[PDB]
This record gives C-alpha cells, sequence and structure tokens, in this order.
RNA sequence: UAUCUGGUUGAUCCUGCCAGUAUUAUAUGCUGAUGUUAAAGAUUAAGCCAUGCAUGUGUAAGUAUAAAGACCAAGUAGGAUGAAACUGCGGACGGCUCAUUAUAACAGUAAUAGUUUCUUUGGUUACAAGGAUAGCUUUGUGAAUGAUAAAGAUAAUACUUGAGACAAUUCAUUCAAGUGAGUUAGGAUGCCACGACAAUUGUAGACAAGUAACCAAUGAGAAUUUCUGAUCUAUCAAUCAGUUGGUAGUAUCGAGGACUACCAAGAUUAUAACGGAUAACGAGGAAUUGGGGUUCGACAUCGGAGAGGGAGCUUUACAGAUGGCUACCACUUCUAAGGAAGGCAGCAGGCGCGUAAAUUACCCACUUUCGAAUUGAAGAGGUAGUGACGACACAUAUUGGAGGGCAAGUCUGGUGCCAGCAGCCGCGGUAAUUCCAGCUCCAAUAGUGUAUAUUAAAGUUGCUGUGAUUAAAACGCUCGUAGUUGAAUUAAUUACUUUGAAUAAAAUAAGGUGUUUAAAGCAAAACAUUAUGUUAAUGAAUAUUCAAGCAUGGGACAAUGC
RNA sequence: UGUACACACCGCCCGUCGCUCCUACCGAUUGAAUAAAGAGGUGAAAUUCUAGGAUUCUGUAGAA
C-alpha cells in the first residue's frame, strides 16, 4: 500500500457482458427513472448486496448468540430510517426478500416524483441539479439522495 | 495416504506432480529469460532489416507480409507480421518497430 | 578488529554460514596484554558506555591474602612456576588468574595462586596455598 | 538504528491516545521520567485535545514553559512530561486540579477533584529492597524511592502520599477484601473486589477480581492495582464508577 | 456562538462563531454549497500585547 | 451469482485441449465538461553524475572593554542588548534504497538470578589557588579548499591543584531474610586501587540555576538468547575438523570455541543433512475467492542491511559513522602543471537503460525533532505545478463492433483464393451478410480496445476433489527398511476439545455520524434555539489473528512404557 | 462381417531422396573467452605493544 485515504468501489461489471434478458430488464428502470447510464443500476445492485450478505451470514448462528442479536437489531434500525423496509417487517429474513426496486424508489429523483413537483422525471434531474430543491435546511444538487423518513416530509422547493 | 498423520506424502505428491503442468512449469523454470524473444516485457523495440512474405496455410492462398526485426535488449531476430491491410508500404529499413505478441500467450 | 560474534562459525551440522552484515562494534574484540614480570605499567583503555579498563602490562608487586592467618599483605612477586593452561605462560612469566608464584614471604616476619584479572582490574591479587 | 530514537510515527503511537491517522506524520515522543511511553499520556495531549486548552503546539509550549502546570506537588516545565497514572494534575491560574485515571474504555481520564483532595495521591509499591548499610526502601509505580519506610510496607501493597509534606499517610496490604482498580489489558480501567489469587510457581500470579455487579473476570498480578479497603475507594472514581456494560 | 471556551492562560476565548446569511482572531471558515450558512472560529485576544506577542 | 459457450464427425456420446469471458497491475492507441481524492525512475543499471539546498544551536542564570554598544541611555568591577570566537549540546534522529541474506533475518513467545549507558525522574553522599588559549593586534605565503606560519597579549562551568569529612571496585574469610529458586539484596573483618557534592552563574527572573559520583526509575527500551514457523531442487546423499564436548585462561558491557593451551571423538542426515536456484529483504497486509485455496508484498507502519567495492579506525553514552577520517581497487572535478576534494541507494535536475515513470518552485504557518531554548533550523512536514496509474459524485462524445461464440444489416460499389479480414470455427477463385468503403444500429461511456502477467473459470493439479480395461496413465513378479495405517476389552505425560490471560497502529468486517449524498474523515450536533452542561460529549467491546507458548474444565477417540 | 473410408477404394496413407526457412544439439581446431566462491606467495593501511624524545613546562630532575 502506498496512499494513507481509503478509497472504495462504488459497482461492479457484470459477469456476463452480452444479454438480451438483461438489456431490456435494465432499460426497464432507464425508462422509468431517467438515469444517466447503467452505472446507477449496478451501484444499486451493489448496495443491496452489502446488506443481503450481512443478513445471509448472520441467518447461520443462533438466536442466543450475542453477535446477532447486536448486529441483527443494527441492520434492521439502519434500514428502518432509510425506510427500505418496512416497519411491520422486522426480521433478518424480510432482508434477503428485499428487491432492487425498493432502493431505487428513496432516490432523490424518485420522491420528487410521487410528491408531484416534478412532471417528467427526466424534468425532475435539472430541478435537481438546479439546486431548485431543498432538504430541511440544506440545499441538495444530487439526484441520489437517499432521503431518510424522518426527511420525507421535508422536501421542499 | 489418507491417514491423519499422512502430511508428509499428501504435500510430496502435489510438489512433483505439479511439474507435469505444462502451463505452469511454463512460467516458473527458467527460460522466459533466455529463450524467449521478449522476456517479461509487453512490447520491444527492434530495427527492421528484410521484409518477408509468408505463404498461408493449406486452406488459404496468399501471402501474408511480413519483415525481420532484430531487437535492442537481446539482439535476436524476430519475424513479425504486419498489422492492417497495405501496412507494408509505411514501414522502411533502419526504423524503430514496436513489437508486441499476437492474440495467444506466445 | 577481533570480532565476537558467532557470523563466522559454521553450524551445528557443520553446515557454512552466509553472510548478511558486515563487522559491527557490538561484538569487539580486544588485543591481549600479558601482564609479564617487571616495573609497573598499566594503562587506561576507554571501554563501552565510556567505563574505563586498567590494563596492567607488566606488574611486580600484589596483595596477597592468607586465609588461615587472616592477613593480606603485600609482596614482591619472584617467579611464575606453574600455569595450569599453557606451559610457554610459565617461561614468559605471564600473570594471568590461575597461575602458581612463587613470593619471597618477607612480611609473612608477621606458593601463591593468582585469584584476579591483572589484564582487566589492574593489578595482581591472590592467596596462600 | 545505532543508538535511541527520537521520533515517534503517529501510527506507532499507544492506539488509546486517539490521534487521527491524517492528522500528521508525527507523534509528540513523551520524554523519559516516572512513567514508561505506554503507560503515559504526554503533556501536548493532555491540553490540546483533553481540554482543547491550545490549538496547535505553538500554543502549547507556550503554556508548560509559562510555569502554569503543577505535576503532584510539584511544579514542570517539559512541553512532552509523561503524565501517566493518577498522579494529580492542577491549574492553579484557573483554579482546576484534575487527576488521570483510567476507565472502561482502555483510556486516560481527567476526573476533577476539589482542592483538598488534590494535595494527596495514592502510589502503588512495585518492590522493597535492602540498601547498603541496612537502609530499607521501597520503590513505587512512580518511580519513586522513598526513604525510610514502614516495615510493613511489602513488595505490592499501595501507600498515600502528600504532595506538600512527602510522607506516607496511610498504607493498604494486598488480601482478598480490597478494592482494585485495573490498568492492564481486557479488563483495564475497571473497579472490582480481589477474591481469589491462584498461584502458578512457573511465570505469572493470576488474581480473580470480582465486580460490584457480580461480575467475576480474572488478569495477571501486574495488572492489579488495590485502591482501597473492605470495598471502599480513597479516591473518586470515574464518570462510569468503574463499572463496565456488557 | 456554539460552544465558547474561556481560557486564562492564553488570555483568550475559542468560540465557534456561526455566520446564518485589532483584538480578534478570525480565522478557519468554510461556507457551505453555493453560499448561505457559514460557520468559523472567533479568538478575542483583549489585550492587544496579546495580540502582539501571543500570534505564530 | 456455488453459471459457462464455439471448435475433432455424415451425424451421436466421451476424454481432452485450444479459443472465448470476468477481475487486478504495467505500457500503449483514440478521445476527454466539471468538483473531491490520489500513485508516480522499484522491475532494465545498489549504473554514472554538472548545479543549487538537505544541521545547526543564545537564555536574566558558562567566557565577552568588538577601538559594537548616538539606535535604547545615563554608566568607574562591567547599564539592558550583544556580531565573532572558545566552551556545551547535536549531526548515531530524521530522509533514501532493497545489493547481500534459505533457520540467517523476521513474526508471536519466553529469559536476562548472563549485560546495559545518554536524555529525563526520585533519592543519597578557603573574603577563593595555578598556569595558556582562541576571537583581538601585527607580520605572511600558496592559484586554491571550510588552506595554513610566527610573534604580542586576555577569560572559563575549557585544563589543573586544593578542602568543606562517605560512596563505589578487586581479592580472601565469615553471618545471613525477598523470590518458584541463589554463600542472593545486606551486614562483619584486612590491605589494595578510585575518591566528590564546580574554588560555578543570574539583580533579576532569600529563591532559582549548575556540577561529581552512587542507588532506583525511564527500560515493556537496546543488545544477546529459548520454543515454533519459510519457496523450488536428489541431473544435490552423505556433511563438518574450532568442527562436538570438557578443564584452565584470555577478550568483551556481558554468556559463549568468541579466542588460546591441554584432553576426549565427537556433532548433523531419508522427519531431506550438505549443496544448488531465486527476476528472495521478513511481517502487518494486497488481488481474487461458495467453501478449500492460488498469486503477490521494493514501496504508508514495524524489524534487518547498505551508502561505488572491501578492509581499518577516531570522537562520544550509543557508529565499525561514510551529507567522519586512512589505504588499496574503480571513477569524477578544479589547476597557475606545482598541487588540491569528491562520493545524490537525500530533495529538485542531467546522461544512460529500457515497453515503462513528475518542478533544477515557495514556506517552517499544521505534525514533530534538534538546540545554550517560548524567539533559530529542518528539500522532515505543509503549499503550489505535471499527472486518463487508480477511486467518488456529476454536464451535453468518442471507442470498439454488426457470420457464430456475443447485442447489432437476408442494405449498395469494387476486388475475384489477390489485396486482405480473422483471439478460435472460418470469409474471399467474379452475385463476399465477415475484405476496402457509404448509410443504418448494437454495447459502454468520459471512457473505450490492444499486448503481457496474477486470480476465477480449472472437479484441466484433485485435503474438500480428478483419472489409470479400451481415451494419457498399475512397476514383469516376489521379499523389504524408513514412512503411512493397525481387532475386541478396563464403571505419568502428550494429543484432542472448552474457557480465558496476554496480544502496535493502519488495513478487514463493523457501531455511530446527512462531507449537499458517495468515496471519504473522526469528526460534531439533536440541543441548551447556543457563553452554563446535554458534557467530565463521542474514540466502536472495535471482534479477530494462523503456527507456536501459559493456565484451566472434560477423558470418548488416539500416542508413548510399567 | 471388417474398416484408419464419408469428395466414401478413382478413398486414404508410409518412408527414403530433392527445394526454402526456422529451432535446439555436438564441435579437431589461437577451439575459449567472460563474470563469480577456496590453497600458497607478496602485502598497503589503522589500531596493540616496544624503542625513540625533535620541541615546551615547572628553576639536567621529572611530566607531556
Amino acid at each position: 500500500g502506498r496512499c494513507l485515504r481509503n478509497h472504495s468501489i462504488t459497482y461492479k461489471t457484470p459477469k456476463v457482458p452480452y444479454e438480451r434478458e438483461r438489456f431490456d430488464a435494465e432499460l426497464k428502470l432507464v425508462g422509468q427513472f431517467g438515469l444517466k447510464n447503467k452505472k446507477e443500476i449496478q451501484r444499486v445492485h451493489y448496495m443491496l448486496g452489502h446488506m443481503r450478505t450481512i443478513a445471509k451470514v448472520m441467518l447461520m448462528k443462533d438466536a442466543k448468540d450475542p453477535k446477532r442479536l447486536l448486529e441483527g437489531a443494527a441492520l434492521l434500525r439502519r434500514l428502518h430510517n432509510l425506510g427500505i423496509l418496512p416497519r411491520d417487517q422486522n426480521k433478518l429474513e424480510f432482508v434477503l426478500a428485499l428487491k432492487e426496486e425498493n432502493l431505487l424508489e428513496r432516490r432523490l429523483q424518485t420522491l420528487v416524483y410521487r410528491k408531484g413537483f416534478a412532471k417528467s422525471i427526466h424534468h425532475a434531474r435539472v430541478l435537481i441539479r438546479g439546486k431548485m430543491i431543498k432538504v430541511g435546511k440544506q440545499v441538495v444538487d444530487v439526484p441520489s439522495f437517499l432521503v431518510r423518513v424522518e426527511s420525507e416530509p421535508l422536501i421542499q422547493l | 495416504a489418507r491417514g491423519l498423520h499422512a502430511a508428509r506424502k499428501m504435500l510430496a505428491q502435489r510438489r512433483a506432480n505439479k511439474w507435469a503442468d505444462k502451463e505452469w512449469k511454463k512460467g516458473k523454470l527458467v527460460t522466459r529469460y533466455k529463450c524467449n524473444p521478449l522476456g517479461t516485457a509487453s512490447h520491444a523495440k527492434g530495427l527492421v532489416q528484410e521484409k518477408l512474405g509468408i505463404e498461408t496455410k493449406q486452406p488459404n492462398s496468399g501471402i501474408r507480409k511480413c519483415v525481420r526485426v532484430r531487437l535492442l535488449k537481446n539482439g535476436k531476430k524476430i519475424t513479425a507480421f504486419v498489422p492492417r491491410d497495405g501496412s507494408l508500404n509505411y514501414v522502411n529499413e533502419n526504423d524503430e518497430v514496436l513489437i508486441s505478441g499476437f492474440g495467444r500467450r506466445g | 578488529g577481533i570480532t565476537r560474534d558467532s557470523r563466522h562459525k559454521r553450524r551445528a551440522t557443520g553446515g557454512k554460514k552466509n553472510s548478511m552484515q558486515k563487522k559491527k562494534k557490538n561484538t569487539m574484540g580486544r588485543q591481549p596484554a600479558n601482564t609479564r614480570l617487571g616495573a609497573i605499567r598499566v594503562h587506561d583503555v576507554r571501554c563501552r558506555y565510556g567505563i574505563i579498563k586498567r590494563r596492567a602490562l607488566r606488574l611486580e608487586n600484589g596483595n596477597f591474602s592468607w586465609a588461615s592467618q587472616s592477613i593480606t599483605k603485600g609482596t614482591k612477586i619472584l617467579n611464575v612456576v606453574y600455569n595450569a593452561s599453557d606451559n610457554d605462560f610459565v617461561r614468559t612469566n605471564t600473570l594471568v588468574k590461575g597461575a602458581i608464584i612463587e613470593i619471597d614471604p618477607a612480611p609473612f616476619l608477621w606458593l601463591a595462586c593468582i585469584s584476579s584479572r591483572p589484564g582487566q582490574t589492574g593489578s595482581v591479587e591472590g592467596y596462600i596455598l | 538504528a545505532r543508538g535511541p530514537r527520537h521520533h515517534l510515527k503517529r501510527l506507532n503511537a499507544p492506539h488509546h491516545w486517539m490521534l487521527s491517522k491524517l492528522g500528521g506524520t508525527f507523534a509528540p515522543k513523551p520524554s523519559h521520567g516516572p512513567h514508561g511511553m505506554k503507560e503515559c499520556l504526554p503533556l501536548i495531549l493532555i491540553l490540546r485535545n483533553r481540554l482543547n486548552y491550545a490549538l496547535n503546539g505553538r500554543e502549547v509550549t507556550m503554556i508548560v514553559k509559562n510555569r502554569t502546570i503543577k505535576i503532584d506537588g510539584k511544579i514542570r516545565t517539559d512541553t512532552r512530561y509523561p503524565v501517566g497514572f493518577m498522579d494529580v494534575l492542577s491549574i492553579p491560574r484557573t483554579k482546576e486540579n484534575f487527576r488521570l485515571m483510567y476507565n472502561t474504555k482502555r483510556r486516560f481520564c481527567l476526573v476533577p477533584l476539589t482542592a483538598e483532595q488534590a494535595k494527596f495521591k495514592l502510589c502503588k509499591i512495585e518492590k522493597r529492597v535492602l540498601g547498603t548499610g541496612a537502609i530499607p526502601y521501597i520503590v513505587t509505580h512512580d518511580g519513586r524511592t522513598i526513604r525510610y519506610p514502614h516495615p510493613e510496607l511489602q513488595a505490592n501493597d499501595t501507600i498515600k502520599l502528600n504532595l506538600e509534606t512527602g510522607k506516607i499517610v496511610d498504607f493498604v496490604k494486598f488480601d482478598i477484601g480490597n478494592t482494585a482498580m485495573m490498568i492492564g489489558g481486557n479488563g483495564m480501567g475497571r473497579v472490582g473486589v480481589i477474591v481469589k489469587r491462584e498461584v502458578h510457581p512457573g511465570s505469572f500470579e493470576i488474581v480473580h477480581i470480582k465486580d460490584a455487579k457480580g461480575n467475576t473476570f480474572t488478569t495477571r498480578l501486574n495488572n492489579v492495582f488495590v485502591i482501597g479497603k473492605g470495598t471502599e475507594t480513597l479516591v473518586n472514581l470515574p464518570l462510569d464508577k468503574g463499572i463496565k456494560k456488557p | 456562538t456554539r460552544n465558547l471556551i474561556v481560557n486564562p492562560l492564553l488570555c483568550r476565548k475559542q468560540v465557534v462563531v456561526d455566520i446564518y446569511h485589532q483584538t480578534i482572531v478570525l480565522n478557519g471558515f468554510v461556507t457551505k454549497y453555493g453560499g448561505g450558512k457559514t460557520s468559523g472560529f472567533a479568538l478575542i485576544y483583549d489585550t492587544l500585547s496579546a495580540l502582539k506577542k501571543f500570534v505564530p
């Protein structure tokens, strides 16, 4: 190693470069969310895969294991504020049943749509990128803001 | 030798049998620095001293143009293909040419 | 200079040792100073950490002690008559620990074996057999 | 290296100083004295981070050299003086008397004290030896060689010291009915009661310490530091009262 | 503003000035994105001698 | 994501390989809006270097009439300040590199009852003497170095004598309490060597300051040493003679064949000794991984070694120092031709080498170190410049391809087995879906191909896990040592298993925290709408971590003799 | 029924000899050299011991 500041990769490329069954499924979401390219799909897929790996590893231990109680609640707690997982589902098994639409539907470009500020999801980018939008007390212009539950009713022009 | 204490033979069997690997042995024994005209280099710089036309193999007919190139490190002579169509015209003699393998690993 | 490391010796299996580093002052050795018999002469060697070793080059007198009579008296050494290690020490009358030396009992009025390190402490001290 | 070192790289510094990994290349090497390298907090770190009086080392030398710090009864003017265990630290200008005790997070903590309780400080005997001329003496955990001691002050007791006078006020033996604070590894910064000390002739002496809440944890005899007698503490314990939450 | 620390030894006060839009030290200021609110540290040395001597 | 597809045939099922694919690190082609972060002469030559800097240091407390003190300010023992010089401290840290090195070093672990300084901390122990010396003056030489000669003086916390009155070292004898364990700390007797607490300093910040030894700390430190652990090779099977042990001595800070004298014949080896290879510095760690693993680690941090090659030494507490000296070997520089210095594997920079790698910039303000000490220095460190090595967020355009593998043209011109394309099968001999073109569209996107190498694919190196009738592959057969494996049974150690103890950080997983999110960082803020308190705020228990080592609960499965 | 044939026996295919190119191996021969670790001879240099004592200090005695 040479540098002291850490760095990381936000996404991974698919193993099979050429599939028709994947080009349509990935282009279904691009139109449904106005994403710039295929990096956003991979990043969201990469994000979910990390949580699924924690629950997958943790389901192999006993319920009275000290690490299961502490780490298990930590993952469910984190998801609850983010709002990916519904509150009434409070078991690690429901983590594995999450999909890639749960994470993408909490993005800022998605949130400003369903709240009604942006007519079209392509129109949301210009408003978001133009700093027209505000989250509580801070101006935001990154369309990838994964809003939490508390900040859901705090999205205004 | 599957026994519990039989890790000495289980290890000596694998050391010997790995030398039969045609590919693993190649990158370990000392000929890459002597027999290989490139060494561990990705490319190589050389000088042109002859332009060659190689007749194709049996199921083809034609003349694949080529050159004879002497490197600067080893000093050996190697026959180098000309990449694209009509690219023999742009080649000359006593000039630097970069030489980088082919699709297959040497 | 003389060295005292084990990097120059063979292994317990007889295999030669392959060097890695040059000589170092920690394992420094020094020339012997065979304290012969003669006039008084010592030299102060500046050892490691600044400490000073009295290097007796030639000596004539020593403070011999008698165990039976509980008396220690200075005396002039006469002749080195026996050395348990090297008989060539007897010929040159070199004074080392354990050398059997005969002395004149002039203050004893009131055979010896040395029991000090003249090359380290700087003087001869012994006892009477 | 041909001799003793002088610099200290940031990452080689003891972990319990909590120095930012991107703060800088080097860390303040604590000069020698009473407390070891890894058992002490340098006086610069006490003021720059723990108390935030000085932002950088420019303003730390402007303070310690200004005769504005009194480590124990005496006054120290070394920027990197080794400030270790419960040795008291006092600032007359701001009128505050801290103290460096441990806590459950393996960290040195500055427990506030009053003026009266800052006049004394507990020490732990390390060894007792007979000097030349039959002048016995004892050595505390602070490296202090106290003069003619009490005859019963044995190797692993705890004594009470006075800053103004320098005498020995009270002394606590090492038995199975005393309160001890921990200066060790996993058990570091924990208060408890000595209940059992099993002896192995070979290497180490192992002491079982029972916590207030009934938790039992063992340790090495070295890390034991008697703090009182009969489930009583002679000093104000830190905020967490030496208790560990699982 | 924010946290204030009283420093008698350095004869100064360390206060984190929040801007909600020869005896003082104004440094360490970083705004937010696109302007607006700005934070910083305010140091007051009262005596001019302090600024005359207590400055790197 | 525990994944495969094309290619042997007229066709089918196999073994089997080639090609395809994804990822990491090096170069390179084409192209390039932003903001954050960031590697960068290691591979080839530890090859050679012009030039500039990288180590100096002064407080009231060592010596100062400098003819310096009109610049504060006066001055009769010298006013506060003081260039230079002596004296003290330092350049043994830091910084660079990876040639040497195969039980050596290194990692964990244990010992030092076998050694130990420096700095720092606690403590103990004659109202004042003597010479000479620099800066200073004067006379000089040589081309010259950080060049050196005589004479005239003048100081000490430089060099000595001397008192105010013990300690520690050697030897011989003796009495003897902590510790697992000591003829041990310690005391007593007798001579020997050494023998002090400056013959010291502020008039102002009696109180500091300073000094000489000796005990204890700093020391978990340093240095030696115990146990376990390393890649390939038998076209390396026997190796060693200070070698193995003993006694006496020598030397060392100290154990010790470390060395010397005498005596004995011993020590290692199929559990791989001895030797050979390395494009070998070791570890923390990195890449990739369902599990098991494979490859890598010069390079943040720790340990080792070196300064062109050996050798030998001085100074001091520590150097076998090389930004110290001497000689030899090999180079480079100045020259008045007589002579003289130099060691960029320090920071920039140059030549060479190669596929392959940045400014002859600014500043000690952050971190820290050095110093006579708050003030000076630091090419350490920070800032700035180059920087499609990489990583993160984010505008509105290129790269490669269009038979199959593999998403994309039964579109139009020439060529006619020629040019050519083509990783593999293959396409082209006049009607080319592949050539060179034009239009159209496929994939990725500020990125996209190529070449080489590592990992997965590879159950094509098999412990989990392969194959041996016929595809490659059971010795011609028997005996046999080492090795591996060994029936049932019982109402002192080891191995096994469970808990801990102890255990550098960074890194990995991870807890919290809205850097506009993210990479990041360990910061901050819900809040007191804030000086007040939440607040003595958070610091992940951060878990680990293999092979050894310590202790403990258990005795079924195993091992060693009685 | 056998097949090594599938353009299917007008199939396929072996070996010497002849042409061009390429790679490794041996090698009378000045062949043959270069760079790396031991035995004997010569052996600079600095340290240890010994002799010396130019000079200068106390006024030849002694010290350096």
